Order: C-alpha cells, then structure tokens, then sequence
DNA sequence: TCAATATCCACCTGCAGATACTACCAAAAGTGTATTTGGAAACTGCTCCATCAAAAGGCATGTTCAGCTGGATTCCAGCTGAACATGCCTTTTGATGGAGCAGTTTCCAAATACACTTTTGGTAGTATCTGCAGGTGGATATTGA
DNA sequence: TCAATATCCACCTGCAGATACTACCAAAAGTGTATTTGGAAACTGCTCCATCAAAAGGCATGTTCAGCTGGAATCCAGCTGAACATGCCTTTTGATGGAGCAGTTTCCAAATACACTTTTGGTAGTATCTGCAGGTGGATATTGA
C-alpha cells in the first residue's frame, strides 16, 4: 500500500560505491529528496504551458524547467544526461 | 517483455513517474519523453549526492552513510547549498564555525 | 511555568553550538519569547490541516506541511 | 577556559538539546488554546519533528545574531542583536 | 479577447465612496492583486484535496485555504461573507 | 437569474467557475466554490479600496493612484503582512526618519 | 564608459536618501553597483528562458513579472 | 542640508535612475545569454526591470543604515550593506 | 622554560542494535497491440510597434574647503563565568482503551449536451474636469549676531 | 532674543491630458432543462499506538568570588558635503522595417480499451557485523610556577 524509492536509490548507491551502506534515517531524507525535486519540475512545466496555451506537457517543458531551477553546471549535466535518455530510447 | 528504463539505460522508473504526472492534475496531456528525461534528472542528483556523502563517511572513517554526511555534503557544496538553503536536514546538526 | 522548563542550561548549549562565547542574563527570556512565537504560528496551521480532516490526532504530515507553508521545509519524515 | 571545549563539542554533535517531556507540555499547552478548548492527541514523530525545526531555528537566529554582537565591537550577546535580526529577516 | 476585473472594481468602488474614481495605473494595480489571490487560494485548495485523495473542490477547501493564508481578523470576516453567500444563493 | 444576483454579489461567478475548471487544480469543481471564492475576493476588494479613498481623501483628492494604495496597506498590519512580499508600482516609500 | 558607470553618485545618492541615509562613504558607488549587476544578471537569466522557449526574439512584460514571481519579488503594476 | 532632500524623496514616486543607461546595461547583458543575438526590448518591459531594481535598493539601504546604527556610527559603509545580504540569505 | 593535569590521541575488546539476505506470495501495476481522434507543427501573410538616427539644454562633472565624525586610549565599576554541594524533575517501563483506518451502500451532486438569451470588450467621437504648473501674497525658523 | 532670507502655506488662474458617458455591435459566454454516472458520506468493526501511572539518579539550582569587559570621557586627524562654473550625454521626434499574431491544413502523436507478464512491497526468520562504549596505554599544551 506504501511505495518510494529506496530500491532505486540503493543501486544507485553500489553503482557509485559498492563498500557503502545507508541507514534507515537518511533513506527517508533521499526519499523526501525525489518527491521535492519533482513537485518543483513539474510544477514549472505546468505553468509554461499555460503560459504558452499548451494541453501537453513534453520534454522541451522539463529541459526548460530544469534550465530555471537548477543552477548552473547543475543544470547542464542534468540537460546532457535527460537528452541521452530520451535519445537512446527512441532509437531503440 | 522488455521495461523502458532499460531502453532509456536507466536504474530510475519510467512507468512510475508517468502515472505520477498524470495523477497530479498537471495538464491534460503528457508526453511519451518527459518521464524519461525527468528520471535522468532525479537519477543524476540522487548519484551527485551520495558520492559526496560517501566521500565525507570515509573521511570520517565510517562504513555506513547518516546524515550528518549528507549535511556536511550539502554545505561544503557551492551548488547544493543553493538548491537546499531553504532545508533543514533532521539529525544533522551544522558544520563547524568558530568567529 | 511550562516556559520556565526551558532551562538556563540548554539556551546556553544552544548558543554555543552557534559559536557564542558569552551571553547576557536577559538573553533567556528573550529566547523563550521568540520559541513561543515560533510554536504558536506552526501549530494552528497543523491544527488547521488535522481540522479539515476530521480526525483528532497531529500527525507528523500536518506539521510538514505546515512548515512547507512557512517556507522551512523539513527532510526526515516524510 | 571551558567555553571553547564545550563550543567544539556541541558543534560536531547531532542530538537534540532541549529536554523532551518541556517541549511536549508546552506544544500541548499551546494546541489548546486552538481547537475551541479540547485536548488533541500528537503523535510522537509529530512532536520530534516540531522540536528539530525549533532547535534549528533558534540556532540559525544565535548564529546570524553574534555577527552583530562583533559589527559593534563586542564580544556579549544581547537581546537588541537578536530583534534587530528577526527585523532584517523580515520576520 | 482580453477580459478583466475592471467593471466590478469599479463597482465596489462606487459602492464604498460614490465621490471617488480611480486612475488607469491603479486598476491595473487592482487587477493584479485579485489575479494573485484567486491562484492563492486555489493552489492550497488544490494540495487539501490531493492530501486528502479527494478529486474534487468545495467550499469547505476555500474555507480551510483562507484560514491559512490570510491573517487573522481579515480571514473572520473574509469566511463570514463567503458563508453568507453560500447561504443566500442555496436559499433561492 | 444570473449567479451573482442570487448571491449579492457585484464580482462574477461563472467566470471564477470557469477559471477553476480550466487551471487543472482539480477533476471536479463544485457549485459553492466559486461564490464562497468570489465574495472573499470582494470583501478584499472593497476594504483595500476603503482605506485607499481615505488617504486620498486625506491628500486633498478626488481619484485614487497607486501612492494612496501603497499608504493604505503598509500602514495596516494585516494588509502588510499579507502582501509583504510585494513591490506595488509608482506607490514609492513610507515616510521614516530616526534619531541616533 | 562601462555601461554602469552610467549608474552615476546623484542617482545612488539619491535612493540613498530615499531610503533614509544621511551620510555616505565613496566607497559605496561601486558595491551599490555590483549588487544591482548581480540583481540584473539573476532577472534577465530567467526573462530570457521564458521568451526563447516560446520561439520568440522580443521580452514582453509579463517574462519579467514571472521572473520576478520566480525570484520571491511579486509585481503588480503590469501585464 | 540632508534633510530637505530626504523628506522631498520621500513624498516624490518617479524613478532616480536615467532611462538609457539602464536599457544599455540590461541589454549588454542579455546578449552573453542568447549567444550573439540582439533580442528585442518592449517599452514595459524595462519600466518593470527598473522598477522592482530601484525598490530593491531602496529597501536594502534601509536594512543596512540599521546596521551603521547598531555600531555607533552615521556613515554608511561598505561593512554593512555585504552583512544584510548575508542575513537576508 | 617545567610540567601534572587534564587532555588528547590512538588502539584493542566486547556486544547489542541494526543492517542485509533469503524465501513466498500476490496484486497491482506496467507492457504490448490496435483504433480513433484531436492537438500542434508548417507555411502564409499583414499590421503594429520596435529600432535607429538627429538636435539641444539640463543635469552631471570637477575642484576647494572646513567642519564633523570615526577611531584609538585610559579608567573604573558592573557583571559574567566557574566551582561546589544539594536535591528535584526527567527518563524509562508497563497494562489499557480510544480513535484511526478499512469495507459496504446509496444517494446526492457533478459532468455532458443542446438552445437560447445576456453580457462584456472594443471602437468612434464626445465632453467634461481634475490635477499640475506658474504667480503672487502672507508668515515663520534658522542661519549668523 | 533680533532679524532677512529662504522657505512654507495658501490661494488663485489656466489649461490639457486623462477620465466618464453614449452608441453600437456582435462574439463570446453564460444560463436553463434533461439525462446519466460515480464520488463521497454514513455505518460498522477492529487493532494499534498513544495516554497514563510509578521508581531511580543525573542534571539543574543556588551562593560566592575573581576577573573580564562594557561604557563613558578625551583627543586627533581623515574625510564627506556644499558651493560654483562648465559641457556632454540623455530626452524627444519622426521614419521604416521586421517580427508577432491570426488563419488554414494535415499528420503525427496522444488517449482508450483489453489481455498478459512482472515486479515490488510486506512478512518470517537468520545471521552477522558495524560502531559505540569501555578501558589501557602512549604523548602534548597549558596556566600556574
């Protein structure tokens, strides 16, 4: 009945170091990490689309989003790692 | 048969953050691409963190991750500090500042 | 009392751990003053969140919630 | 000396400083001057969460208040530095 | 094609100080300060429904966001009216 | 027969109604909403516009500007507060001078 | 010329004793100018964002105002 | 004398800053984030940017003679206005 | 400079709580497939309102002075911290019931669709009329004495 | 206190830029009537966790003294504001574009529904292992000498 996102967080853990663990407490900050993160991207794309007269919320809204919030270098990687994904699944 | 965090070479859900964006009254429509490249995103900060956090747990000479060590991540960081300066991070504590 | 259970002590640890060396005998009312003012404005937003629900328990939610209005967003519990 | 021991001490911590069963009284003391009279029960994760964004509050408010104790060539803290923060907060 | 506020404005105006007008740049000030509450409001109304799973938005949700938002004795008189009008428009 | 009218209001009620709807802030709207909304955004209306004509009133004036009402709110406590975070057009400063 | 030494001493002399200040250090012309860039800087950023991403070349209005509305600074006097 | 100018400042709502230089500014910093290309301004688009600037300012030099006060002094420096930004966040 | 006392720092031991792992399962959530539909891209085109130059006069620039303030020094009395001996209030632990949470009915309220009437936004062409600028007359505070 | 000079208020006249008032219109939008549907309220029950008690001892409280610091008074030199003469940059105006905004078409990507795998969350149960506390044991600065 509950769900999160401590599965995905803790691969991405061993992925980027496989010695380490992770308490319980500081899961639950991770976890509070994703749902802030995403509230405030999505609700950046749902205003530039009513800005824009839009019904429909793509990528281009996301990139631009993320383009506000995040600051700086931040955002470029963010921008490359987002436009990889997005290209290497239509391609498949 | 096949998920699309593998097409998109991804260990974040796809599926997950569609059903989140249509459920959030967010708009009418919502596009095919947009969950992937908002996972990328939340996968890439999850992974820029823990890194850091990491780093400062072995500093310490501990095994096992707290947070005390995403404090000291956080606010040893120019960027973080600035996407988190409105947060308090429970059982943190602060960073050490005499003067 | 129940203002006077914040001791003399703890305000002083409290300090400390913000790097005060030194600190005046009227600082501990002024403290437990502006502690006051801080409860009071979180919790009736708390109470009204577990009002509009009809329940008759704070839970944790509520008082995010609430701090996430006052713009002091709070990882950890949920 | 005994105050820099106890300020290296306290700033390389994590637990909480004000004793529990003071704050709880005090909240409930409070909630019920809300609620038109009755008494509310609290959860306890509720109490615990209102007592770290108390304690990080007023830490933060000593913090940005000694700056001014040291802007007017002091060393003592006092209530003036505390008010004249909270005003350009803009509390 | 552009619509405002202007005539009701106008209105409550003459309806307060029947002597008194008000400037071009004023109403615009005025324009903007409803267009700010009304998304106020809205957006609280919005999260107590979502919070409480609920897909709809009554006046108990305008109700509950105006306590929030506005502070004290405004937020009295300003639920005194709108249950006023809920009152009188079911009556007819 | 027209929804204000029914209410004893002066602000509209199907327009709040039909902005709700087409905001995405819920899949369903109610029919009290946009009055109880539409008498709270009145109520404000009128006691901001109040104090404005009292100050310009005050000034010696007959038509109000944006001065009159960045006087009103920011000599009004609530008013402040609810509208602290905002910077109000052609309305300038408060008067404030203080000994040392 | 610099561009901002066109922000002349009268002009900050003046918001000076607009907001109450009876005397002034030479000094304070050229942080007064620094803060204002930074402030400019941050604005602009964000205006600019919002304009290209309708595939426009012209910055209205109501870009500034959600920029500002993005920075915590909500403006009313225009649309 | 400081005073007169004060008080006619306070009453008066026009802007202080000229209109050109301040076009000139914010257009040389748009260019460095549009990679070479000469957006174009509408008219109520730097009234809005001066505006909110000139009240930023304004209200910043308020918080911070605050501060030449709380140390015993009349002349504004420097030292104070970095230390309001600071506690501002 | 000397140094015992804290004090720091390191190192080793034991164990208790909390982590990580395995198995089951089942449900609810995501994937694949086919159909239909509607939003948005692509291309035209027209009128608005942005940009580029020019002419001049009003505000800014530069120099000197003198009066005011910032900053360092000295002195003295108030007030903070540290130490020590009491004891009172917090912490921990355990039986108990009240309230949150899930499941079932149903019924009242909201969405959908069509017709019809009302309202509001924009333009043309007015006509006031309120507020600002300049002009003049009467009256006081502060500059210096 | 004297007193002239700005300066302060007040009154007046003139005018012109901006607000109210009509017409009109017609496009958009809101209202009224039926019909269908499903979301949320009302009722019942259950079990989880939050209130409420009673012992133990560890942290808080009170008194006193010594020394550190805040605050007031001098004094000196640096530096900011005020005034005057001058000239350069901003403001205003008129003329073209070029880019925004509205219109039409169509096509591609999204919703919709149904059938089928799969993955994730929860529960026993296992065990294991990381780090905290304790104590030994080596070795440094420190304020009183």
């Amino acid at each position: 009945r509950k769900e999160s996102y401590s599965v995905y967080v803790y691969k991405v853990l061993k992925q980027v170091h496989p010695d380490t663990g992770i308490s319980s407490k500081a899961m639950g900050i991770m976890n509070s990490f994703v749902n802030d993160i995403f509230e405030r991207i999505a609700g950046e794309a749902s205003r530039l689309a009513h800005y824009n007269k839009r019904s429909t919320i793509t990528s281009r809204e996301i990139q631009t989003a993320v383009r506000l919030l995040l600051p700086g270098e931040l955002a470029k990687h963010a921008v490359s790692e987002g436009t990889k994904a997005v290209t290497k699944y239509t391609s498949s | 048969a096949k998920s699309r965090s593998s097409r998109a070479g991804l260990q974040f859900p796809v599926g997950r953050v569609h059903r989140l964006l249509r459920k959030g009254n967010y708009a009418e429509r919502v596009g095919a691409g947009a969950p992937v490249y908002l996972a990328a995103v939340l996968e890439y900060l999850t992974a820029e963190i823990l890194e850091l956090a990491g780093n400062a747990a072995r500093d310490n000479k501990k095994t096992r991750i707290i947070p005390r060590h995403l404090q000291l991540a956080i606010r040893n960081d120019e960027e973080l500090n600035k996407l988190l300066g409105r947060v308090t991070i429970a059982q943190g504590g602060v960073l050490p500042n005499i003067q | 009392d129940n203002i006077q259970g914040i001791t003399k002590p703890a305000i002083r640890r409290l300090a400390r751990r913000g790097g005060v060396k030194r600190i005046s005998g009227l600082i501990y009312e002024e403290t437990r003053g502006v502690l006051k003012v801080f409860l009071e404005n979180v919790i009736r937003d708390a109470v009204t969140y577990t009002e509009h629900a009809k329940r008759k328990t704070v839970t944790a939610m509520d008082v995010v919630y609430a701090l996430k209005r006052q713009g002091r967003t709070l990882y950890g519990f949920g | 000396q005994g105050w820099l021991k106890e300020i290296r001490k306290l700033q390389k911590s994590t637990h909480l400083l004000i004793r529990k069963l003071p704050f709880s009284r005090l909240a409930r003391e409070i909630c019920v001057k809300f609620t038109r009279g009755v008494d509310f029960n609290w959860q306890a994760q509720a109490l615990l969460a209102l007592q770290e964004a108390a304690e990080a509050f007023l830490v933060h408010l000593f913090e940005d208040a000694y700056l001014l104790t040291l802007h007017a060539g002091r060393v003592t803290l006092f209530p003036k530095d505390v008010q004249l923060a909270r005003r350009i907060r803009g509390l």
